[PDB]
RNA sequence: GCUUGAGUCUCGUAGAGGGGGGUAGAAUUCCAGGUGUAGCGGUGAAAUGCGUAGAGAUCUGGAGGAAUACCGGUGGCGAAGGCGGCCCCCUGGACGAAGACUGACGCUCAGGUGCGAAAGCGUGGGGAGCAAACAGGAUUAGAUACCCUGGUAGUCCACGCCGUAAACGAUGUCGACUUGGAGGUUGUGCCCUUGAGGCGUGGCUUCCGGAGCUAACGCGUUAAGUCGACCGCCUGGGGAGUA
RNA sequence: AGGAGGUAAAAAUGCCAA
C-alpha cells in the first residue's frame, strides 16, 4: 500500500512511496534478462537529442511476454516481481509444459492465479482473446494496433481502455487520453486493468530521487542567455516573446499532429 | 368496498398479467388504491409485480417505446 | 393521450387530459423542487382534506334556512 | 445467520440439556459465536454503522453476563473464558 | 438449499438453437445436485416495448432450486451470451408447478 | 410539389409561444407556421387565437402536398392546446386521432429553481 | 431461594433499516445526419443570447451523466441524522402466538467512546442537469438584488477530515397508575369463510376531547395528569456564546 | 358528493420631547 514517511530530516519530509508485501523480495528470474545500454538521450551521432536524460542507477531489462501466443495452455503466476524498466510491475508465469515468462500484472492477480490465452479462454483478468470473442463495453488493455505486432495501448501503471462499439470488421476502442480509435477486429487485448494503480501517488520528496530515476536538471529558459534560448535576457526577470520551444516553434497550444496515414482510425480527437 | 384477494388469498404474481391490467390504466401507470378500495398490504404487494412486469415488458412503461 | 372515438366523433372528447394527469402533473414539475416543501405542502393538504371530513357528518347545524 | 443449525449444536456444547436454553454459560457461548461471525462481515465494508450497533449490542449484552456471572459462579466464570479464549 | 424463480428472454433467431442451451443449465444444476421444478416455455411471444429495437422474443421460466453456488456461475453464462437478454434470479418463497 | 395523402401534424404549444409543424408519415417536415410569424408578439404571441391562426397560415403551404387525413400530436401545455386542433376541424382535414407527446420524465435531469 | 422485571431458544410476519455488486425505462443536454424554413428563446414588456454558416420545430442513430414519474398515503422503517426504480449477496433491529429455560442478571449515567443533514476542506476520479462566485441584459433615484441570458466551484463516486443546524413532537431516559370516541398500519385467536364479516387479544401511529394541570394558549393513556429513580441545564437584559 | 385549469411593472421616507 502507501505510505507516508516522518520528517527526521529535510528531504524525508515530503516523501511518500508505495510498498507492496506481495513483490518478490530475491533475484529476478535469470534466463529472461538482457542488459540495456544507457544512452544519455545520444544517439549514433553522439549529440544529445532528448534532453534531460542521463545518469543515474543500472538496470536490467527484463523481456516481457507482449505477444502472448501460447495457445490453449494453460498457467500458473508464479509471483509479482519488481520491474525497473516499466511502471506497472510484472508476474513470472509457469506454462503448463514448463516455460516461463513475464506478462504485465492485472491488478486483480494473486500469485496462483491460472489464467489461459487464445480463443477458447474466458472472461477472467489475466486472458488474452482476438477483440470480437471480448464483449463490447469490457475493459481491457495490452491491446495491439497491428494484428499480432505487440501490444503497445494501455501497458502503464494502473492504465485501461474499454471497448466502445463492435463495427462488423473493425472495433472501435476509447484510449485514455479521451481518443476513440478504430483497431482492427482481429487484434489480442489482455482482459482487465494494469496493476499499481497507487503510481499515481508517490511523490519523490528530494531533487536526488530524481537524479536516481535518471533525469537531470531542466533549466528554465527564461534565465539562459539570448543566444542560448527565444526567451532569456533583459534586465531582472523580462519575458514578452509569446513562450516557445527552443528551437522557436510556439508552444502552450499548437498542434503537432501531421500523420495523415492513420486519420483512417482517428474517430474523435482527444479532449 | 369493493376489495380484493384479503379473503381471496394471493401472494400478488408478476406473470399473470391478466389480473394486472385491471389495476393499471390505459396509459400505463399504476392506479391507486383509494379508487380500486384494496388494503395497503396487497396494494404494496401489487405495485412490486408491475415493475417486476415492466421489466419483462409483460406491460409498457407508457407507450413511448 | 390516445383517442380515436372512432368512427363519427365530429368533435374534441378530451376528457383524456385530465383523466389521467398530463395538464396538472408538468405544471407540477416545471420548476423548484424545495425538497422539503413537499413535506410541507402536504401537511396542509393532508389537514384540509381531515376538515374536509370534520365538517361532512357534522351537517347537522340548523340556521333555520 | 446463526442457523438453527448452528445454535442447536452451541445450546448442546454448554447447557445442562438440550431444553436449557437460557443458561448464562449458553447465552455468552451464542454471543461468541455471533461476533466471531460477524468480524467476517465487518471487513470489507468497514463503512455500515447501522448493523454495526447491532454488534455493540452482542458486545456488551456479553458483558454484563460475563460480570454478573463473576459476581456469582467463579468457578464456571474462569471455565468459559478458557473454553472461549476471550477477556484479555 | 434455495429456490430461485428465473426468466430469461433470448433472441428469437436463436429460439431455433435454444433447447440445447437449456439442457447445459439444468445439468449444471443437477449436476450440483440442485433440483429443478418447472421448465416453462412461454414460447415466441410479442414484447410490449422492443428491447434493443427488436421485437417479439422467446421466454423461458425455470422455477428451480440450488444452492447459491450455481447461481452466480448461472448469472455469468447469462451475462455473456449475446442470444440471451434480460435475464432475471428472485428469491427463495418456496415453489411447485403451476401458472401458464 | 410531391403530392401525398396521409401526413401528421406537430402541435408544441410551449408556454410563451406555440409553433405548429406539419409532417409527412415519416418525419420528414413538409411545411411549418408559428405565433411569432404570424404578426403577434409577445403577449399576443401567447393566446389561443393567435395559436388558431397559426395553423391557418399552416393549413395553406400544404396546398403543395393536398393531406386530406392527418394525425394530430400535441406536446406541451400552453393556451394553443384545445385551439389549433379548431383550427383543422374547420380547415377542412380529416383528423384520424389525438394523441400527446408531452415528455413527462420519471425523476431526472433537476428542474430550474424559476421565478421568485 | 422465587417469578411477575430483564434475557434466551423454537415457528413465522411486515418494512424507503444498513453495506456491497449488478440492471431498466422515461427525460434533459450533447454528437453525426435526413427533411425543412425564418425566426427562436425569454419577459410585466423588452433586451442580452441564439439563428440564413441554416436554427428552433421534426425523424433516425450514438454517447454521457444524474435522478428514480405512477404506485405514494398525519403509509412503513431507523437511536437520531436520515432512508424511495428493480435484482442478487452479506447484515442489523422490531413485532406476534403457544411452550421451555436462566434467576434480579435491572434503571440511569459525569468523565469516556461511537454515530451524526447540509455546506465546507484534502487527494484521486466524474461532470448530463442545476447553480454560490462571476459576466451581460433589463429594472431602479441608485440596484454591486429580486427578473432575464450565460456560467466556474459545488452537487456525483471512492477514501479520510470537520462535528455544527429552527439537529424541533422547540418536550431527557425508564417504570407504574388514571374516563372516552373516530381512523390508519401490522400480527393473532375464536366463530357461521357461510359475502366489503362477528367478537376478542397484541405492537405502532394520527386527529378530537373529559377529569386533571397550566400564566394562558393548549397538553390530555404516546401528558404538559398523578408519583418514583438518576442525568443534563437555567438565575434580568445587553456586553456575549464574545474576549 | 368528488374534481381540473387560469389569476399582481417598479413603489422610499417623515425631526426631538410631551
Amino acid at each position: 500500500a502507501v505510505v507516508k514517511c516522518k520528517p527526521t530530516s529535510p528531504g524525508r519530509r515530503h516523501v511518500v512511496k508505495v510498498v507492496n508485501p506481495e513483490l518478490h523480495k530475491g533475484k529476478p528470474f535469470a534466463p529472461l534478462l538482457e542488459k540495456n545500454s544507457k544512452s544519455g538521450g545520444r544517439n549514433n551521432n553522439g549529440r544529445i537529442t532528448t534532453r534531460h536524460i542521463g545518469g543515474g542507477h543500472k538496470q536490467a531489462y527484463r523481456i516481457v511476454d507482449f505477444k502472448r501466443n501460447k495457445d490453449g495452455i494453460p498457467a500458473v503466476v508464479e509471483r509479482l516481481e519488481y520491474d525497473p524498466n516499466r511502471s506497472a510491475n510484472i508476474a513470472l508465469v509457469l506454462y503448463k509444459d514448463g516455460e516461463r515468462r513475464y506478462i504485465l500484472a492485472p491488478k486483480g492477480l494473486k500469485a496462483g492465479d491460472q489464467i489461459q490465452s487464445g480463443v477458447d479462454a474466458a472472461i477472467k483478468p489475466g486472458n488474452t482473446l482476438p477483440m470480437r470473442n471480448i464483449p463490447v463495453g469490457s475493459t481491457v488493455h495490452n491491446v495491439e494496433m497491428k494484428p499480432g505486432k505487440g501490444g503497445q495501448l494501455a501497458r502503464s501503471a494502473g492504465t485501461y481502455v474499454q471497448i466502445v462499439a463492435r463495427d462488423g470488421a473493425y472495433v472501435t476502442l476509447r484510449l485514455r487520453s479521451g481518443e476513440m480509435r478504430k483497431v482492427e477486429a482481429d487484434c489480442r487485448a489482455t482482459l482487465g486493468e494494469v496493476g499499481n494503480a497507487e503510481h499515481m501517488l508517490r511523490v519523490l520528496g528530494k531533487a536526488g530521487a530524481a537524479r536516481w530515476r535518471g533525469v537531470r536538471p531542466t533549466v528554465r529558459g527564461t534565465a539562459m542567455n539570448p543566444v542560448d534560448h527565444p526567451h532569456g535576457g533583459g534586465e531582472g526577470r523580462n519575458f514578452g516573446k509569446h513562450p516557445v520551444t527552443p528551437w522557436g516553434v510556439q508552444t502552450k497550444g499548437k498542434k503537432t499532429r501531421s500523420n495523415k496515414r492513420t486519420d483512417k482510425f482517428i474517430v474523435r480527437r482527444r479532449s | 368496498f369493493c376489495r380484493f384477494t384479503a379473503e381471496g388469498v394471493q401472494e400478488i404474481d408478476y406473470k399473470d398479467i391478466a389480473t394486472l391490467k385491471n389495476y393499471i390504466t390505459e396509459s400505463g401507470k399504476i392506479v391507486p388504491s383509494r379508487i380500486t378500495g384494496t388494503r395497503a398490504k396487497y396494494q404494496r404487494q401489487l405495485a412490486r409485480a408491475i415493475k417486476r412486469a415492466r421489466y419483462l415488458s409483460l406491460l409498457p412503461y407508457t407507450d413511448r417505446h | 393521450i390516445k383517442v380515436r372515438e372512432n368512427e363519427p366523433f365530429d368533435v374534441a372528447l378530451r376528457r383524456f387530459k385530465r383523466s389521467c394527469e398530463k395538464a396538472g402533473v408538468l405544471a407540477e414539475v416545471r420548476r423548484r423542487e424545495f425538497y422539503e416543501k413537499p413535506t410541507t405542502e402536504r401537511k396542509r393538504a393532508k389537514a384540509s382534506a381531515v376538515k374536509r371530513h370534520a365538517k361532512k357528518l357534522a351537517r347537522e347545524n340548523a340556521r333555520r334556512t | 445467520s446463526l442457523s438453527t443449525e448452528a445454535t442447536a449444536k452451541i445450546v448442546s456444547e454448554f447447557g445442562r440439556d438440550a431444553n436449557d436454553t437460557g443458561s448464562t454459560e449458553v447465552q455468552v457461548a451464542l454471543l461468541t459465536a455471533q461476533i466471531n461471525h460477524l468480524q467476517g462481515h465487518f471487513a470489507e465494508h468497514k463503512k455500515d454503522h447501522h448493523s454495526r450497533r447491532g454488534l455493540l449490542r452482542m458486545v456488551s449484552q456479553r458483558r454484563k453476563l460475563l460480570d454478573y456471572l463473576k459476581r456469582k459462579d467463579v468457578a464456571r466464570y474462569t471455565q468459559l473464558i478458557e473454553r472461549l479464549g476471550l477477556r484479555r | 438449499m434455495r429456490h430461485y424463480e428465473i426468466v430469461f428472454m433470448v433472441h428469437p433467431d436463436q429460439s431455433e438453437q435454444v433447447p440445447g442451451m437449456i439442457e447445459r443449465y439444468t445439468a449444471a444444476i443437477t449436476g450440483a445436485e440442485g433440483k429443478i421444478h418447472r421448465l416453462e416455455d412461454w414460447g415466441r411471444r410479442q414484447l410490449a416495448y422492443p428491447i434493443n429495437k427488436l421485437h417479439k422474443a422467446h421466454y423461458v421460466l425455470m422455477n428451480v432450486e440450488a444452492p447459491q453456488e450455481v447461481i452466480d456461475e448461472l448469472e455469468t453464462t447469462f451475462r455473456f451470451n449475446d442470444a440471451v437478454i434480460r435475464s432475471m434470479v428472485m428469491r427463495t418463497k418456496h415453489a411447485v408447478t403451476e401458472a401458464s | 410539389r410531391k403530392q401525398v395523402s396521409d401526413g401528421v401534424a406537430h402541435i408544441h404549444a410551449s408556454f410563451n409561444n406555440t409553433i405548429v409543424t406539419i409532417t409527412d408519415r415519416q418525419g420528414n417536415a413538409l411545411g411549418w407556421a408559428t405565433a411569432g410569424g404570424s404578426g403577434f408578439r409577445g403577449s399576443r404571441k401567447s393566446t389561443p387565437f393567435a395559436a388558431q391562426v397559426a395553423a391557418e397560415r399552416c393549413a395553406d403551404a400544404v396546398k403543395e402536398y393536398g393531406i386530406k387525413n392527418l394525425e394530430v400530436m400535441v406536446k406541451g401545455p400552453g393556451p394553443g392546446r384545445e385551439s389549433t386542433i379548431r383550427a383543422l376541424n374547420a380547415a377542412g382535414f380529416r383528423i384520424t386521432n389525438i394523441t400527446d407527446v408531452t415528455p413527462i420524465p420519471h425523476n431526472g435531469c433537476r428542474p430550474p429553481k424559476k421565478r421568485r
